[PDB]
């Protein structure tokens, strides 16, 4: 078996950081992105980033949250930053090879348990 | 290395620090040949439009043998060696001795075809054609003997029965010993011979 | 007045290229192959001798019994057909030479001339196609592939002939009739594509299979 | 050993270049450690 | 081919007097003169050599004559009828003229007579497979869209080397009949192996005939090495179907025993008379089918 | 079985030590995704950065060094060779369990044995130069075809002496 | 760009070749006990079958260090055709006489 | 993969005025003006079509809007699983920006 | 079997043209040759046509005789112009492989039955 475990904070009035690491697998060729799980059950992508480390970003968090990978580590991490009451929501971590995807998320065949965060004013 | 344009006239070439002018020669790795000596020759060389200088700088390459050893000769003669096999085996056994005989033939053919599509097409015959042509006559030669003993067998004991330094041909045991002995010796003969002459 | 080739740098002359080329080049010994021949009108002749990689995507479902259409697709890059236009000159008789073209494996049946224009987002561009049908002779593939097939299939029938006791023989027959078609199916992969569709050399090959080893059964 | 060796650059360190191998004869530093070699081995051979 | 090409005319713009008659130049004053647009009618794809400097050189006379050479690696046509093949001989044909100029306005003449004007060098040969028997030079010329041009020519006459084949296909060929015919020499009774010896001699064949064509372009016709192999097919295939003939009319399963005495005519099989006369005929026939192969095929080419 | 150290070294062509001195900054050598990339047949394991002066003719230059390990991946080679070869040993031991009555069975299995052999010995080395020394893999093959051949000499020894000796 | 790989070629050239061998050899257990070279044939034949297709599948793919699925596939009929020849062998094993019925 | 590249930007330096509005000039004048210098970052030996001549054309407006196509073969990396082969499928890119300008 | 036909007039008093029609094998690929016997002399090489339509010419009829083929009829042709009296002979046609030859007789294989030609003064 092999998981994408998840770490970072859940309660914020701020700046955050959510890391996911990955274990158990030969397979790299894969691009890692975050989801959105707000209530009223859509997913959202916020970000992805590639194995030639080219970044990609949701429209909605264009130049807020910013992905970055360690490689070596098999990770991937997300600084959030500029948060406001409307990003409280359930984080999923996918990895997996953008096939007819990179932006949906069918195209990514491991995902985590997900993090909650919250913002209270 | 020559001039193209210019003649002794108007070039001269020389080697700068005489034999010492050719450097790096002794670090050269070739997985295949080992540089054994390496020349510097000057000289002149007269065209139809005049006569040019010339530097020749040549090396000489050993070919490796043991690449050649791993992959030609052993399974050769290990492939003989299997073919003499077939001198114990008992004369009514032919299904098994044609078997064996004819694998091996088969095997011989093979290697020899296989081989010599790494190479050009050269017209002459090398020394390795010469190991594996001899390699091919010996197992070639015992399944003939085997022939020989099946047809005397069953094509002279019942006109003999009824009638009433090689061995006699009346005795196919008598032959088979006399092939046991003789092929061994033969072919260490053979490689003796053969490696004297080529090393 | 026929000037030197290297005038050609110094005059305009139309951007033609062919559409599918994946390799080509002017010959360069002892000079560029090039030649620019002016006349007193101002009628200016440039000739270029090129060889040309050509893709030609061919339906190798007929194969080695098929035809192949291959074409070259001359064209204008920059200008469009209201800067520049192409045709044949002299007509049906602008190609020549294709008569003494005798390819080892196929026959030329015919070739054709057609002038259009091809319509990109950038525009609508002048276009002529060159196109030659191709035969293939069959002698080569008898020798190498269909016949040996036969031969063998031919073989599988002596077992027939062998009593029903003789395993050993029987069973040697088939078996070895199996393999040497196998060997031929492996000399036929040695020499060509990864096409996913079966060919008539392929429907072939397997009909032999299928016989040689319906006679295998026949015996078990 | 019998046919690997190891030997330092000097330089007040390790960096110890390592040559030699049975499987290849030349790089044996002598015929006497190749005899050694091959009558080991034929001993292993035999307990095995 | 590589080759010193040189050509030489006269140019009477660059006449000159001074110290010395001859200038030995360097090859860029070859571009910055007028130059034959020479070219190879049949060549396929060239190299004019430039290590370490473009290999050309150009002498000017006093008088106006001008001598340029070039260094070439042609690599050209010669097209090829394979139906003597390996027997076959060839005349590879090198074909140059000007591409530009008719012959209204530039003519190619040799510089010496015709046939001392082509010169190989004793040590310059790199044919492993084929003798070159000489050389013949003649000019022409042909008619094109464009004008007519001089086209000087020369054919270089090749004859093929056989002992690469004759090692590689013959000779297995040979043996596999051979091997097949020793079949005739055994017991009728040894079923399991004359059925061996049969089907892997066609085994042996079958691969030797599908790969004696690996190196040869994919002509329709058949050649020489193609009747050998197939005649030699055929010998195979007769022979185990001359043991299926014999071992059809065997009665008795079992062979004969050391012990027993065989009554002229307990009972036993006869030695096959089928198989008494194949062992004279396929020799022979296979024998003949040699000498009258090779008689006619060894001589067929022209000779001078 | 083998771990290879390949070197990546740069100079300057003319300018000696003297004129030109190159330096390695402190984030020398970067990677990105490092086992995305095409060694197929290996695994990266590091790499490390070297500066060195070179006497030649035209004098000393300095030469900077980038070392790449690299680490074989064996899964290749052990569906290639190992496995093929070990199944033909196997397929030989099978003929001691057939009767040894079976002449034409035991023989025609050992001789396949030892043919299949040396079609995989051949076939070992396609991938290699043409190395002059004996490699794992060759002396594994090599090990395989004494224990085919041992087989059927074994087979010809007991049929010679139960049999055509008695 | 989105790309799938066509089955139709490795289908019609490694799998149905793996397939008919392993029919082959289980072909062999419908011949009686006693034709022991007939099913030593049979069983060393398909076992060297196999092996030469375990040997030219790969020459497509680059040497890469995992097994595929075409991999897997060969590993199974391999299995089949070597389980194939154990059984003959225990057949063997367990048969007394050496002839077979006379009819 | 065969492509025609059009790449086209603002230009202020080339607004002209004169009887056309565009002109469709020789694709030897677009060395004499800026081009982006766009390369692809998985890319491995493209080739720039030549034959006859470099297969480019260059379009200047009145305005100063610059049209800029090339003809290029692109020979670019798709990093494969090969667990799934031959019932496998990939995403291949074609990534391609500035070299030498930012953001 | 391989057929040269040969056609043209017999008796001139001038200006002639003479035809050869080749077939039972194409000779694309070949050397297409006319040749002259006259009576009591050897037979002399007059005009030859390559497969690059590159012609050679004795230097008796240089400028004189052309000689052209017809390669999708297999077939060679000669237009004869300034005809004298000492040019009446045999006419041969011939196709071949110039091997050591394009003047010599013995290097082509194929002949035709010749056709007869008598100039008139
Ligand atoms: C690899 O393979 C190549 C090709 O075979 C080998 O090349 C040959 O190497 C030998 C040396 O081993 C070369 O011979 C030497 O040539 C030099 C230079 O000769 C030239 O210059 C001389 C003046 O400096 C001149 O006299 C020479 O004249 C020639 O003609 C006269 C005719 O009378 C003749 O007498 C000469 O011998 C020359 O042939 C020529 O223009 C020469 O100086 C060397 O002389 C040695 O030997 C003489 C006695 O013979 C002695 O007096 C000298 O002191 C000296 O010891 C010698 O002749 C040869 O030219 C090379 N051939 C080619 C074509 O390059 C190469 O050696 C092989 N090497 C390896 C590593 O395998
Ligand atoms: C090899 O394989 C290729 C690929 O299939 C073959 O290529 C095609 O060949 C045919 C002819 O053999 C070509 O059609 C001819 O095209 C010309 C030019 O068409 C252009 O100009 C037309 C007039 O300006 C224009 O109408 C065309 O555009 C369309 O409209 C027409 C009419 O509705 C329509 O039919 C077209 O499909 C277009 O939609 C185009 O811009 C055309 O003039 C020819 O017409 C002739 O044919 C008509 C009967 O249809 C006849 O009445 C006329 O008198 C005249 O004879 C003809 O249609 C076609 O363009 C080629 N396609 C490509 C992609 O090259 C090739 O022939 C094969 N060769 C060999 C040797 O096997
Ligand atoms: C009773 C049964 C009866 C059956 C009847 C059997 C029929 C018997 C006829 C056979 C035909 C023989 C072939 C004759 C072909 C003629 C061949 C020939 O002319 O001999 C020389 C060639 O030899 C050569 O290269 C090399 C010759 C090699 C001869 C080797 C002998 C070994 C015999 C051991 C077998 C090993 C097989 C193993 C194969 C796997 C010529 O060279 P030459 O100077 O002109 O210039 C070089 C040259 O390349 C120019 O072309
Ligand atoms: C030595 C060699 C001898 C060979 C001689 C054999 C002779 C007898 C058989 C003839 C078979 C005919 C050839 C096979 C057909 C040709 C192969 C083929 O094209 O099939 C494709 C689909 O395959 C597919 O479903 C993929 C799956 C196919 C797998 C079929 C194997 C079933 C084996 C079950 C085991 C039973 C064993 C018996 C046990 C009792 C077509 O699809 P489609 O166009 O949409 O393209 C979609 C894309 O995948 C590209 O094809
Ligand atoms: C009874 C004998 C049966 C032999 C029939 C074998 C056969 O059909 O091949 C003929 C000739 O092939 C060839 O020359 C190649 C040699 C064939 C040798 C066949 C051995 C029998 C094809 O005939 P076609 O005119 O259509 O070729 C035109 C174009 O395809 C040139 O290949
Ligand atoms: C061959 C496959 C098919 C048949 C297999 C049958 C079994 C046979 C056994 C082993 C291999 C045979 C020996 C082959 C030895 C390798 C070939 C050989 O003899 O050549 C010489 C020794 O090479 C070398 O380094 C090799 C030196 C060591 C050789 C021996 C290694 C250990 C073998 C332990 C075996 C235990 C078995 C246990 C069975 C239960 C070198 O010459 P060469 O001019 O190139 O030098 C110049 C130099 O510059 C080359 O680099
Ligand atoms: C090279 C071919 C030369 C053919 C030479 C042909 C020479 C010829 O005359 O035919 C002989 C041959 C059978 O002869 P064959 O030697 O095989 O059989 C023996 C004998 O001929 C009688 O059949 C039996 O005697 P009988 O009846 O009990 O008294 C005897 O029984 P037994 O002693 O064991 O108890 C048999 O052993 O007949 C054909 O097959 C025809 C097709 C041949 C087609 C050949 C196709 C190759
Ligand atoms: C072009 C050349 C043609 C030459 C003709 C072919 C050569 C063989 C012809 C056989 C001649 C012959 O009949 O005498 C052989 C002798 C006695 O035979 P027989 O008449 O008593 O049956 O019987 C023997 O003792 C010979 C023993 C043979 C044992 C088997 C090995 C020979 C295999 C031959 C392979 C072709
Ligand atoms: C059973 C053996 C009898 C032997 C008799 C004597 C041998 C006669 C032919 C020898 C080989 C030979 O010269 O064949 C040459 C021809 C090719 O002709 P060309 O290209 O040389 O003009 O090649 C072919 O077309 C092959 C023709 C067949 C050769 C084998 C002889 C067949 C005899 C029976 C024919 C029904
Ligand atoms: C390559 O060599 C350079 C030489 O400067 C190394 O650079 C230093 O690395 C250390 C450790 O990261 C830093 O603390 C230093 O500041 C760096 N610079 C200097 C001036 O010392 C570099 O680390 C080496 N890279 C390796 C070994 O991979
Ligand atoms: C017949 C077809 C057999 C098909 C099955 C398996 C091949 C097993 C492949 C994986 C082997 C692992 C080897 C290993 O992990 O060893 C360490 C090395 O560094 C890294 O390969
Ligand atoms: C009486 C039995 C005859 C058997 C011989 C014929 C077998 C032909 C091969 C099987 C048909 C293959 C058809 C494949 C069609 C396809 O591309 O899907
Ligand atoms: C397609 C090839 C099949 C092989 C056929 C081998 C036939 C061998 C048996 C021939 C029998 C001849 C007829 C017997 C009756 C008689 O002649 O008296
Ligand atoms: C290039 C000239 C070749 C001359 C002919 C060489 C024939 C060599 C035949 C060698 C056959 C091996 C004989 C083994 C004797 C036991
Ligand atoms: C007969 C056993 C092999 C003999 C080999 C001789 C080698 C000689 C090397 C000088
Ligand atoms: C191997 C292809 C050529 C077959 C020639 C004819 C053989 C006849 C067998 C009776
Ligand atoms: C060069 C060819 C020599 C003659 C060979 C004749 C072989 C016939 C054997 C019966
Ligand atoms: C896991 C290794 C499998 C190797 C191929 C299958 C072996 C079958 C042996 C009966
Ligand atoms: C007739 C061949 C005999 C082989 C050596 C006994
Ligand atoms: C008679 C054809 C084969 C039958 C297999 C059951
Ligand atoms: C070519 C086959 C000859 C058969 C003699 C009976
Ligand atoms: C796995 C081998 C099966 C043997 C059946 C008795
Ligand atoms: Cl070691
Ligand atoms: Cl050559």
């Amino acid at each position: 078996q092999v998981q994408l475990q998840e770490s970072g904070g859940g309660l914020v009035q701020g700046s955050l950081r959510v890391s996911c690491a990955a274990s158990g697998r030969t397979f790299t060729t894969y691009i890692m992105a975050w989801f959105r799980q707000a209530p009223g059950k859509e997913r959202e992508f916020l970000a992805a980033m590639d194995q030639g480390r080219i970044q990609y970003y949701g429209d909605s968090v264009r130049g807020r949250f910013t992905i970055s990978r360690d490689y070596a580590k098999n990770s991937v991490d997300l600084q959030l930053d500029g948060l406001r009451p409307e990003d409280t929501a359930v984080y999923y971590c996918a990895a997996g090879a953008g096939f007819w995807g990179l932006r949906t998320a069918s195209s990514y065949h491991y995902w985590g348990q997900g993090t909650q965060v919250t913002v209270s004013s | 290395i020559e001039s193209y344009g210019y003649t002794t006239d108007d070039i001269e070439f020389y080697w700068r620090g005489g034999d010492k002018a050719v450097t790096g020669v002794e670090r050269i790795e070739l997985p295949q040949f080992s540089i054994v000596e390496h020349r510097l020759v000057s000289r002149n060389v007269v065209f139809a439009t005049g006569a040019y200088p010339r530097l020749s700088l040549s090396f000489r390459l050993k070919r490796n043998i043991g690449y050649f050893i791993l992959q030609t000769y052993m399974p050769s003669i290990l492939i003989t060696i299997l073919s003499w096999v077939s001198f114990w085996i008992n004369y009514d056994a032919s299904a098994a001795r044609v078997a064996l005989g004819i694998t091996t033939v088969l095997t011989m053919t093979t290697i020899n075809t296989h081989l010599r599509e790494t190479l050009p097409k050269i017209p002459y015959v090398k020394a390795i054609d010469m190991y594996l042509m001899g390699c091919f006559v010996f197992v070639f030669l015992a399944l003939l003997e085997y022939a020989f003993v099946n047809y005397i067998f069953f094509g002279r004991g019942p006109q003999r029965q009824k009638k009433l330094k090689i061995p006699d041909l009346t005795d196919v045991n008598a032959i088979d010993r006399w092939s046991r002995i003789v092929f061994p010796f033969t072919f260490s003969l053979f490689n003796l011979v053969y490696w004297l002459y080529y090393v | 007045l026929t000037l030197d080739n290297r005038v050609a740098d110094q005059l305009w002359v139309p951007d033609t290229y062919f559409l599918n080329d994946k390799k080509s080049f002017v010959h360069g010994v002892t000079v560029k192959n090039r030649m620019i021949r002016l006349h007193p009108d101002g009628t200016v002749l440039y000739g270029l001798r090129i060889t040309t990689t050509a893709a030609c995507m061919m339906d190798l479902r007929r194969y080695p019994l098929d035809e192949q259409n291959c074409t070259l697709e001359i064209e204008s890059y920059g200008y469009t057909t209201d800067d520049i236009e192409f045709y044949w000159r002299g007509g049906d008789k602008a190609v020549t030479g294709v008569e003494r073209i005798e390819l080892p494996q196929f026959s030329i049946v015919e070739h054709r001339l057609v002038s259009r224009n091809v319509v990109f987002a950038t525009g609508a561009y002048p276009r002529l196609s060159l196109s030659f049908r191709l035969k293939r002779n069959i002698g080569y593939f008898i020798l190498q592939t269909y016949m040996p097939s036969i031969l063998i299939t031919i073989l599988s029938w002596v077992s027939f002939w062998i009593n029903y006791d003789a395993s050993a023989a029987r069973v040697a027959l088939g078996i070895t009739t199996v393999l040497t078609m196998t060997t031929i199916n492996t000399h036929l992969r040695e020499t060509l594509p990864k096409i996913p569709y079966v060919k008539a050399i392929d429907m072939y090959l397997m009909g032999c299979f299928v016989f040689v080893f319906l006679a295998l059964l026949e015996y078990a | 050993g019998l046919f690997h060796y190891c030997v330092g650059s000097g330089l007040a360190g390790r960096e110890l270049t390592c040559r030699g191998s049975f499987t290849d004869f030349s790089t044996i530093p002598s015929s006497a450690f190749k005899a050694a070699a091959f009558f080991v081995l034929l001993s292993m051979v035999l307990i095995l | 081919i590589d080759v010193f090409f040189r050509q030489s005319w006269k140019d009477e713009r660059l006449k000159f007097k001074g110290p010395m008659t001859v200038l030995r130049l360097n090859n860029l004053m070859a571009s910055k003169i007028w130059t034959p647009d020479t070219f190879f009618h049949n060549g396929k794809k060239s190299v004019a050599h430039n290590m370490t400097m473009p290999n050309k050189l150009l002498r000017i006379t006093e008088d106006g004559t001008l001598l340029y050479t070039m260094r070439l690696t042609v690599r050209a046509e010669c097209p090829m009828h394979l139906e003597d093949f390996p027997m076959d001989a060839h005349a590879c044909p090198l074909k140059f003229g000007s591409y530009a100029y008719t012959r209204a306005e530039v003519v190619y003449e040799w510089t010496r007579e015709p046939a001392r004007s082509v010169v190989v060098a004793e040590d310059g040969s790199r044919l492993n497979q084929y003798d070159l028997l000489g050389q013949t030079v003649d000019s022409g010329i042909v008619q094109s869209s464009t004008g007519e041009y001089v086209v000087m020519t020369t054919h270089f006459h090749l004859k093929r080397k056989i002992g690469y084949f004759v090692i590689q296909t013959y000779l297995p060929c040979i043996m596999t009949v051979i091997l097949s015919q020793v079949s005739f020499w055994l017991n009728r009774e040894s079923v399991p192996a004359r059925t061996v010896f049969g089907v892997t001699t066609v085994l042996t064949m079958t691969t030797l005939s599908i790969s004696a064509r690996n190196s040869l372009p994919k002509v329709a016709y058949a050649t020489a090495m193609d009747w050998f192999i197939a005649v030699c097919y055929a010998f195979v295939f007769s022979a185990l179907i001359e043991f299926a003939t014999v071992n059809y009319f065997t009665k008795r399963g079992y062979a004969w025993d050391g012990k027993s005495v065989v009554p002229e005519k307990k009972t036993f099989n006869s030695v096959s008379k089928i198989d008494r006369l194949s062992r004279i005929a396929f020799p022979l026939l296979f024998g003949i089918f040699n000498l009258v192969y090779w008689a006619t095929y060894l001589n067929r080419e022209p000779q001078l | 079985m083998d771990e290879h150290s390949c070197p990546l070294e740069f100079s300057s062509y003319g300018y000696p030590r003297e004129e030109i001195v190159y330096q390695w900054k402190r984030s020398s050598v970067e990677v990105g995704d490092t086992r995305s990339w095409r060694l197929y047949q290996f695994s990266f394991v590091g790499l490390r950065n070297t500066t060195e002066v070179v006497k030649t003719t035209s004098g000393d230059y300095v030469v900077m060094s980038v070392y790449f390990d690299l680490s074989r991946r064996m899964g290749y080679f052990t569906i290639q060779t190992y496995i093929p070869c070990t199944l033909i040993v196997v397929l030989s031991w099978v003929s001691f369990w057939i009767n040894k009555d079976a002449v034409p069975a035991r023989t025609s299995l050992g001789i396949t044995t030892v043919l299949t052999m040396t079609t995989l010995s051949t076939i070992a080395r396609k991938s290699l130069p043409k190395v002059s020394y004996v490699t794992a893999m060759d002396l594994f093959v090599s090990v395989c075809f004494i224990f085919v051949f041992s087989a059927l000499v074994e087979y010809g020894t007991l049929h010679y002496f139960v049999s055509n000796r008695k």
